[PDB]
């Protein structure tokens, strides 16, 4: 039993913070919806 | 017990939130974790009851 | 897609459970619900004063929708920089922007961003520069450096028909269970590539529900639901014509203008009622002549054997004894139980027996017959129930929402009686079929979100219907429907051996015809009873005929030899000269017959 609450609207940002590297990462997917390696 | 309790609890590598029980082995009893959503190690119940009885 | 029907805002919301924590994000989008498929796992959700159901889901992708399908497809460029909303349990929701990383699938390759962001925080939308969602947070790997990488998810968006099927002079079955896509994906593929072929198109449901839940699946299409209040309408407009098995076979019985149906489809084939025998007799005569095309959609085609056939969702097949009355001890694993459970009976009094028995426990239950189905089966739906106690009805396309069912596989049987005097009786409680089973079995293992249904059986079933009224009723009907070639409307193959009549014995001429139509339709009468009135010459409204029967015609009620007021005052025993069980086989069924056996109807 699960209930929902408001976050927010879908909206871009240009007050936003960039973050974060750009790794190419060869990963394979299993069945279930998975990843490693 | 098997030898899947020796396992530490495993979140996996997704961001849900679900509480869930893991046997510590060094603390001798299932505390409850945070499970991820996928890839759940043995290690890894949805009730103490069955943790307590599975390990 | 899934197996039910049924606020609506947009925004992101914080999927959240009481034990309040969050547990994971969705994206509400025109009227459809986003999230990884790890996050509900196909659990519902309550808010609003509403509930949302999921409807499609590709688990091989982490992805679930809920309350329609996922249209939403941008696609990341492979360039574009994106911006990750997260929305972490407690706390206000923050923009992230990033240049993806790749996750090189290697059955395919995709973006991935290497933000790491709170237990919670699955199903956060992952917008674009043009203000789209190009994915959603929360499904990822752990780098070899110890770093969280998350990749980007999103889909990309089916039935096509062989073309065979439309062939004149042939008639496909297709062995549909549930789980296919039948009503919701299969049916309106059908329909609209016979529009595009200008077909005249027929669809026959086994009950209104059924026909409405077609409604539904085939809404934006020309349906024109057909009421058996009217005999025939014609529109020169293109048009699909949508009714029931019965209401097909009175217009065929009552009616001219019969139109030149040259794509007959018929949901649930498998239904015994005589009008649905009756009406594939008559469809598979217009295939032979090369008139038309027919498909019969069933789960239990002919030669249909296997009681436990496979399932889309595990099914539980637990084989033990189950009380045939009001039980007072040594059944707790009925009560015990805390799912919603579906009870087949083999009568309405039996069923009123268990569903009062159940009632005692505090138990919500809902019974279902064949003439009060079409009135209760919504209840059910639109009501939290704890049983259906319910007869072969619901073998016909009902879906319930439910966890178990209970089948002693047990039914009663109308059989026509030869020894002198011809007459209905109704033996058992006797086996039922092992196609009967199977639809019994069949109402529940079709949701994917539940593994633990059970079936809980006791005794085999037989195939042994061969005596079955139902045969030689249906003929009755269609040796009285006459055809403009002239031709030989006989039972559909596979039934036909199951009767012993000569085609055609039945016919009745004119008035006589007329009569048991009215019969049936007026007075609710079976077709062999109503058959046995309308060729002997009697009139509609003549009721006499209902108390100059032998003394062992009486009709006892509730151990009481029935006495009926006639219309003009007079106090006679009911005593007909023709004895059909069905006529007093329940309170209801006998509280008609009373009123017809009165003239009052």
């Amino acid at each position: 039993d699960l209930s929902l609450e408001k976050a927010a609207n879908v909206q871009w940002d240009e007050m936003a913070d960039i973050t974060g590297s750009s790794p190419i990462i060869e990963v394979k997917q299993d069945e279930d919806g998975s990843f490693s390696i | 017990r098997p030898d899947f309790c020796l396992e530490p609890p495993y979140t996996g590598p997704c961001k849900a939130r679900m509480i869930r029980y893991f046997y510590n082995a060094k603390a001798g009893l299932c505390q409850p974790f945070v499970y991820g959503g996928c890839r759940a190690k043995r290690n890894n119940f949805k009730s103490s009851e069955d943790c307590m009885r599975t390990c | 897609l899934w197996d039910v029907p049924s606020t609506l805002s947009e925004g992101v919301y914080r999927i959240m459970q009481r034990g309040k924590t969050q547990v994971g994000v969705g994206i509400h989008m025109e009227g459809v619900f986003h999230t990884m498929w790890h996050v509900t796992r196909g659990s519902v959700i309550c808010h609003e004063t509403g509930r949302l159901e999921p409807s499609w889901a590709d688990v091989r992708n982490d992805m679930i929708s809920y309350g329609g399908g996922w249209r939403l497809g941008d696609k990341w460029d492979k360039e574009e920089d994106v911006q990750v909303l997260a929305i972490e349990p407690g706390k206000n929701p923050k923009h992230v922007q990033t240049k993806p990383g790749l996750f090189k699938t290697l059955t395919g390759e995709i973006g991935a961003v290497t933000l790491d962001f709170k237990p919670g925080t699955s199903g956060s939308p992952i917008i674009n520069k043009k203000g789209k969602v190009i994915g959603l947070y929360g499904n990822g790997v752990v780098t070899k450096s110890g770093d969280y990488v998350s990749a980007i998810t999103q889909a990309e968006r089916d039935y096509e028909v062989d073309e065979d099927i439309f062939r004149k002079k042939r008639l496909t079955i297709m062995d549909l269970h549930p789980g296919a896509g039948k009503t919701k994906r299969i049916l309106p593929s059908i329909v609209r590539e016979a529009l595009k072929r200008r077909l005249r198109t027929l669809i026959l449901a086994p009950t209104r529900v059924v026909a409405a839940e077609m409604e539904e699946a085939l809404r934006g299409l020309p349906i024109r639901y057909q009421t058996p209040a009217v005999k025939s309408e014609h529109t020169g407009r293109e048009i699909v014509d949508l009714m029931c098995h019965a209401t097909f076979t009175t217009r065929l019985l009552s009616s001219t203008r019969v139109p030149n149906y040259n794509l007959i489809v018929m949901d649930e084939a498998h239904f015994t009622d005589p009008c649905s025998v009756a009406a594939r007799g008559y469809i598979s005569t217009r295939v032979e002549m090369g008139e038309a095309a027919a498909i019969f959609m069933t789960a239990t085609p002919p030669g249909s054997i296997d009681p436990f056939p496979q399932s889309n969702s595990p099914i539980e097949d637990i084989e033990r004894e189950i009380p045939e009355r009001s039980w007072n001890t040594g059944f707790d694993w009925i009560t015990d139980y805390q799912g919603k459970t579906v009870w087949f009976v083999p009568s309405i009094k039996a069923g009123n027996d268990i569903a009062n028995c159940l009632r005692k426990s505090g138990k919500k239950v809902i019974q279902l017959s064949r003439k009060t189905f079409d009135t209760e089966y919504p209840k059910t739906k639109l009501t939290d129930w704890d049983f259906v106690v319910t007869t072969d009805i619901s073998e016909m396309g009902a879906n319930f929402r439910a966890g178990r069912v209970i089948d002693p596989r047990r039914c009663l049987k109308p059989v026509i009686l030869t020894d002198g005097p011809e007459r209905v009786i109704l033996a058992g409680p006797i086996p039922v079929t092992p196609a009967s089973a199977a639809q019994r079995r069949g109402r529940i293992g079709r949701n994917p979100a539940q593994e633990d249904d059970q079936y809980v059986f006791s005794g085999d079933p037989l195939k042994n219907d061969e005596d079955h009224a139902h045969w030689t009723e249906a003929k009755m009907l269609l040796d009285n429907i006459y055809t403009p070639e002239g031709i030989i409307p006989t039972l559909f193959g596979p039934e036909r051996e199951k009767t012993q009549a000569i085609d055609g014995e039945f016919r009745l001429r004119g008035e006589q015809r007329k009569t048991f139509v009215e019969l049936m339709r007026r007075g609710d009468l079976p077709v062999w009873l109503s058959y046995k009135v309308a060729s002997a010459g009697i009139s509609y409204k003549d009721r006499e005929w209902c108390f100059t029967g032998e003394r062992n015609n009486q009709i006892l009620e509730e151990n009481m030899e029935v006495e009926i007021w006639t219309r003009e005052g007079e106090k006679k025993k009911l005593r007909p000269k023709w004895l059909d069980a069905r006529v007093y086989a329940d309170p209801m069924a006998l509280k008609d017959f009373k009123e017809f056996a009165s003239g009052r109807k």
